[PDB]
């Protein structure tokens, strides 16, 4: 009999606990395994694949493919802002049923760029630049096309290429954010503005669309394991 | 015959299977391969990121 | 293949000879040893399925209750006796009977629960239980009463045991008197043909007996014990058929006659009914 | 004391589980082993030895060595069925109680290739040609011998070879199948037919029986141990 | 001195005996022997399966 | 804390078991070992020892010498019965309390061959032949000298060597015997009978008296150790 | 430094001893010398088995 | 693979990491380092004990 | 690393220290040294047995 001594945590049941366990199937002869296309073996390899943001919450339209709609017409001005949603890719209705979103909520913190790649769904006759803008906090979401302008910004404009992509770097006085929301873990706000309103001729629609993808780049990461709020139930499933 | 791995951090640890069946043995943690190309970019011609996509 | 591994699937393609696999003669007492690729056009398959568990000793290695009786605080039955058999239980006495002999070491295994009797006593204040489970080989004293000397063991084998532990364990060597345990004897115990027959001759395991040490309340309480058997280290020989009938008697292989399988409608019908 | 810390599963008692404990007999000195004929390693070595099968469960029958007889004979005709079950070596009652399915019922998976031998009991001057098909899942059981022969098939001749093999092959679109009823693991029809009528001479008994072996092939194997269904009680046996 | 074997899978594990009987070793369930002749096939004369069984 | 998991066994108490267990003494300095004549090793040492039987159980005999006397005097006649009593080393009271016998009941099984030294202890001037017979089971005990001499036996012819020794060879269809009684374990009979009756002159007595010993060959051993039905008690002693 | 001897049989075992005391170590079960002369044939001058035991 | 450290005294210890992460290895209380310096004496001058601190 | 030390007797045991002080660590019951002479015999000038203690 080796004197032994247990110690605090013995015979407790931690859910995240590692161990070794007898198998209830003794010498049970597992089906070989297979050649099964696309396997996973990180969740950031789904969060690399661009999936389309719903920027148009407003009202109604979240129970239609309208959620998915950028709304962009010719005006008799420039300057108008297209749309402006915040930097919490894990808090933000924009984002948060989002591809990278419902797996970022499963995790407590995030750390990395992130891509905002638009395509422009008008007719091959309409035309335009916008600019994809991205403030860090600090000061107020910008206002103005001149004052957004003043931050990390790209002047795309529509052409052959129909998409074009807004990096957002990851600027931050912290390694990691919180996936919920916190003001010490601020992001910043994108906003998209007119460069030099759509022009399209006569006969073409002048009432466009702009669809919005969304993605992590190869320096994204998450931690912390959590539950998401976006499931739940009252009862054991019949 | 025991295994020595190496621990997470910013020192290794042993261990020793002690049952018959693979089933029984501790989760593998530590595997850390990555491939997006599966998903990401999956088309039969190569695109060259500084290039644009159509010509 | 990878010693329990299964026969792989060898590819064939049209034959037209005179070679004839399919054609055979039962009468022989000889198995055909035909394989899909013999009648009929096959691909190859490199299979990997193992037969790891269909080795005697997966089939027969599993605890299983074979027994249990109670034995209570006070009254009459204060102490409880079983004479060792792994016919009782009709589970693993169907297994083991596939073969007519086998030899193994047994991993025994008890499960001890107590429960409260109903009845009128006032302020009952339970201690905790410790039982005591002896056996006794064919030839020793046996207990007369929850006191008797026999439970001092000096030599005799035995387990004390307390609520709440770990159900008790204990290994045991193949104890037959013969090259190996007998699970068919179609003979007599006498020379003139006379006296017992069957199975039960050669069955001389000995008894067990429990009880507790302690009576605990001073309200009754009621101990159930199970026993159950784990074969290890099994070596079977000659299979038969498995059993068809129900059992009947524990000590001999009386049967009811029963019909050879369950019925469906006609030679035609896909269905069981 | 050797600091140590006891995980879930401590002091259980799992019916399969794996462990060593002390020996009641100390130092017991086994009795010596001895050649006994006909050992048992795996019993699949059962599974392999063919057994005759009742395909004539038909009402009463069942409780007579008619169960296990085959009726034929010389008829008006051709194309007649003969026989017709389904390829459920665990469940169907023509399987269920043979050698390789009492040993299938012990276990809740199998897999591989099945021999099913036909030995002609007629008399020597009995002859004629059965169309012995296999017919896997999917449509229907074949109700026309035009329709069995589309199928994996053995046309046999009787002849002085007396019996005849019809190897069903494992076809599945699993590698396992379900010992207990499932239509996902659906295995097919197996059925007979009157290739070209009996045709005995006169004085010679027109009537005939066939009977059927079955056993398994060298690919055959069996997973997940389970108790049987076939065996019960309501009392320790006295 | 312990042993060390194979697990079951589609890796090994260390063994080490703690008592002096063999009957209170673990089980034995890793013996794949297997010898069908014995059951299936005990004729004298050893029948060729693309042979006639008799002629 | 080095993650451990107790399985079934456990906190138990074997009566059996064998483990360390802490000196109470530490340190504890042993009184040093003496030579000292006949140390003791095995049991068997002393089942190979020669002790005297007694074969006149009849009745008040016990109480007194006489049960280890076996009377033989001059008849009218040869082929009287001399004694007889069954191969049961352990049950039949004629060995149960013999040193052998004793031993035999601390155990469950016994297996080898046994010696009966039979000493004359006439006078120097009696004589006579006797034949000492062991007749394995099967049949009855011999009932008459030409019955006994068909099976294995010693013509024993009494002069100046005084005993003489009849070997019961350990025949027997198991390798073990019970200690206990059972008739699967049956052991056969042990028959003496006269060959040429005691002849003795004038002025010296012609009723003599015969010893049996008895002992275990190099051969013999016993197993499953257990408790003798031989000494009991009802309370403590004082 | 532990030792390792053979189980009984028709394998080892490995034992450590942990005590400071030879009085906590197991039991020796496995010591099979044998030697009945001491009392089977305590004579002093030999007895050959085929000769007469006087003459 | 163990380690091996020195006890605290005025002999040794075996250590065997069991887990996986640093965070579950125990304390690092033997790191004996000192630098005062940083505290006492942040001068960016190094002022010579025996000398004037100002002259 | 462990030690390998005698047990008493009229073989020997292994010890493993677990602990980072070595308060921690069992008894020292084996020390079996002796000097009588610091009590009995604490004279100045060695006195010889066999002579007078006086002269
Ligand atoms: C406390 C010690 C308990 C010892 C348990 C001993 C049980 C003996 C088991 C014998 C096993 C199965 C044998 C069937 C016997 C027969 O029919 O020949
Ligand atoms: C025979 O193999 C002896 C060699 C190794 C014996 C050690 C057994 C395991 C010792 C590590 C301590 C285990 C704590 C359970």
């Amino acid at each position: 009999g080796l004197p032994t001594m247990n110690t605090p945590g013995s015979c407790q049941f931690l859910t995240s606990d590692d161990f070794q366990s007898p198998s209830a199937m003794p010498q049970y002869d597992v089906t070989p395994e297979m050649r099964i296309p696309g396997e996973v073996k990180n969740l950031m390899e789904i969060a690399e694949v661009d999936s389309v943001v719903p920027v148009q919450n407003v009202g109604e339209k979240v129970n239609s493919m309208e959620a998915y709609q950028i709304p962009v017409r010719s005006n008799e001005g420039s300057g108008t802002q297209v749309f402006g949603f915040p930097l919490q890719p894990g808090y933000s209705s924009v984002f948060s049923r989002t591809l990278l979103g419902e797996i970022l909520n499963y995790y407590t913190h995030w750390s990395g760029s992130i891509k905002l790649t638009f395509m422009f769904c008008g007719s091959a006759m309409a035309t335009g630049k916008f600019l994809l803008a991205y403030s860090p906090p600090g000061a107020g979401a910008p206002t103005k096309r001149v004052d957004a302008m003043l931050g990390t910004h790209v002047v795309w404009d529509v052409g052959l290429q129909s998409s074009c992509v807004l990096c957002i770097p990851w600027i931050s006085q912290t390694h990691y954010r919180y996936v919920a929301s916190d003001e010490y873990t601020a992001g910043g706000f994108i906003t998209c503005w007119y460069q030099t309103n759509i022009v399209v001729p006569a006969d073409a629609q002048s009432s466009c669309y702009i669809m919005c993808f969304v993605s992590a780049c190869n320096d994204f990461s998450v931690r912390l394991l959590k539950d998401t709020p976006f499931i739940t139930q009252q009862n054991f499933f019949q | 015959g025991a295994q020595v791995s190496t621990q997470k951090t910013g020192i290794h640890y042993t261990n020793i299977n002690y049952y018959k069946d693979a089933a029984s043995n501790s989760a593998n943690r530590q595997d850390f391969t990555q491939d997006p190309g599966k998903f990401t970019e999956p088309v039969k011609d190569i695109m060259i990121k500084s290039l644009p996509a159509l010509n | 293949a990878a010693i329990g591994r299964v026969a792989d699937t060898v590819g064939t393609g049209p034959t037209n000879s005179e070679a004839i696999p399919a054609l055979t003669a039962a009468e022989t007492g000889h198995t055909s040893q035909v394989v899909p690729g013999d009648t009929m056009q096959t691909r190859h398959v490199k299979n990997y399925h193992s037969r790891s568990e269909s080795t005697i000793e997966n089939f027969l290695c599993r605890s299983a209750c074979v027994y249990f009786t109670e034995y209570e605080n006070s009254g009459a039955k204060r102490y409880a006796e079983w004479v060792i058999t792994p016919r009782q239980a009709a589970q693993l006495r169907r297994k083991l009977e596939f073969f007519t002999y086998v030899r193994f070491d047994l991993e025994l295994t008890f499960v001890i629960t107590s429960t409260q009797q109903p009845s009128t006593t006032q302020n009952q204040d339970a201690q905790i239980l410790t039982h005591q489970i002896m056996y006794v080989p064919p030839g020793g004293p046996v207990p007369d009463k929850v006191d008797s000397y026999v439970w001092q063991t000096s030599t005799n084998p035995s387990v004390f045991w307390t609520e709440g532990n770990a159900p008790p364990r204990m290994s045991i060597p193949f104890l037959s008197i013969g090259n190996a345990y007998s699970n068919f004897y179609d003979g007599w115990s006498e020379f003139s043909r006379n006296g017992v027959y069957g199975i039960n001759t050669l069955n001389n395991m000995g008894t067990l007996y429990a009880r507790h040490v302690n009576a605990g309340s001073t309200g009754p309480i009621k101990s159930t014990i199970r026993i159950y058997f784990k074969p290890k280290h099994v070596k079977a020989w000659i299979p038969r058929p498995p059993r068809l009938c129900q059992y009947e008697k524990a000590k001999n292989v009386n049967f009811q006659p029963s019909g050879v399988t369950t019925t469906r409608q006609s030679i035609t019908t896909m269905t069981n009914t």
